[PDB]
């Protein structure tokens, strides 16, 4: 039985399975719309966030919600091969994005995932992983800069305690993958900005405000 | 930066 | 003292000097990657790889050590961009000089390094991190590139163990570190759009690489 | 594969 209580709340406040039901580019829209929706929530359950002033949690949810989805996508696929769970009812492989409409997506995607897979990332160092991305937001707006890196210390520190009982240090290597999620989720938000101006896919207004947030 | 949707559901305390 | 640390300083280049604006640092940044070439073979395993494998490295995290330099390298001033010892230009004349808003992107990230006074050390193993922490997709032998990001890992440890604490929190300004080397290119795969900026082949090249 | 100005600086002195 673990020890570290921010490692605890991660694991209890992590959302349930996504399922895409019970059109290719519109079902992800949808279920992109619904995931931003979850991560609002998460990200009010995590302890420093909340403390965060209002404009402040805005800031850092506009320029990191792409990150923490795609993290998630990452999360899903790892015990697949070549192929991308963006929901459990909702697999597709490189040549499946094609078709969808996902153009170089696939790929991208699948190279972060394979970073992932190397590592052999464990449930703890997963959500420690995917705060740690909130908290390492480099949002110009952010107004209380030191509160947000009291945060992201405080994830930094659980981090080190956890590896520092379980699982060239392993904290080191997990965080070596963060500068790919990124440009990862950099890639999926020019992709759907281009989807949304090339106006044929409908899109919930939820969606396309983050879009046009986190794109400034 | 419109931020309406994001602002409800962060200040919907539900 | 760490076998890699010293090996890395020693092969670190001289500092840079200054050779219109935004054509000066088309010209200026053809040459940093000439030196950065250079730079990279001299490094303990990297000439290991297979050509190719070099080849899809360099491509693809050149403009991250160009922009960790500048940011190095203007880590003394303050709202200031040094991209060589005789060329510094204001936030201000970041955009006069037609550099839409690099400047402020460039001095965010700058920010962020002088918050953690960067030790000489720690800069060179920075620098040598990010170009092994490629993710270039036509990378081959993947398990090389990972032995060499893990070596030099390492020796940062090794040198923090004057650790992990300290070590973390420089390896979490490199997500930074690469988005702001995307929008440098960005900008300036524009400014070769423009076709009025002239520059050179390498360059060019490496831009829409 | 637009390389060949990067590979004459990877095979040189």
């Amino acid at each position: 039985a673990p020890v570290n209580a921010l490692v605890s709340h991660l694991l209890v406040v992590e959302p349930e399975k996504l399922y895409a039901m019970p059109p290719a580019v519109a079902t992800l829209c949808d279920l992109f719309d619904r995931e931003i929706v979850v991560t609002i929530s998460w990200a009010k359950s995590i302890p420093g966030f909340s403390s965060l002033s209002l404009s402040d949690q805005m800031s850092v949810l506009q320029s990191v919600w792409m990150e923490v989805l795609v993290l998630g996508v990452a999360q899903r696929s790892l015990p697949l091969q070549d192929e991308l769970a963006f929901a459990e009812d909702l697999v597709l492989d490189e040549e499946g994005a094609r078709a969808a409409g996902l153009g170089e997506l696939g790929a991208a995607l699948l190279q972060l995932v394979r970073r992932l897979q190397a590592l052999r990332l464990e449930r703890e160092e997963y959500v420690l992983l995917k705060a740690l991305a909130l908290a390492n937001s480099d949002s110009v707006h952010i107004e209380d800069a030191e509160a947000v890196e009291q945060l992201r210390e405080a994830l930094h520190e659980a981090l080190l305690e956890y590896e520092a009982g379980r699982a060239r240090r392993r904290a080191g290597r997990l965080l070596l993958t963060l500068p790919l999620l990124r440009q990862t989720a950099g890639k999926v938000l020019a992709h759907f900005y281009g989807v949304k101006l090339e106006g044929k896919v409908p899109m919930h207004k939820l969606f396309l405000e983050m879009l046009e947030a986190m794109m400034d | 930066r419109p931020c309406s949707e994001l602002l409800k559901y962060l200040t919907t305390n539900d």
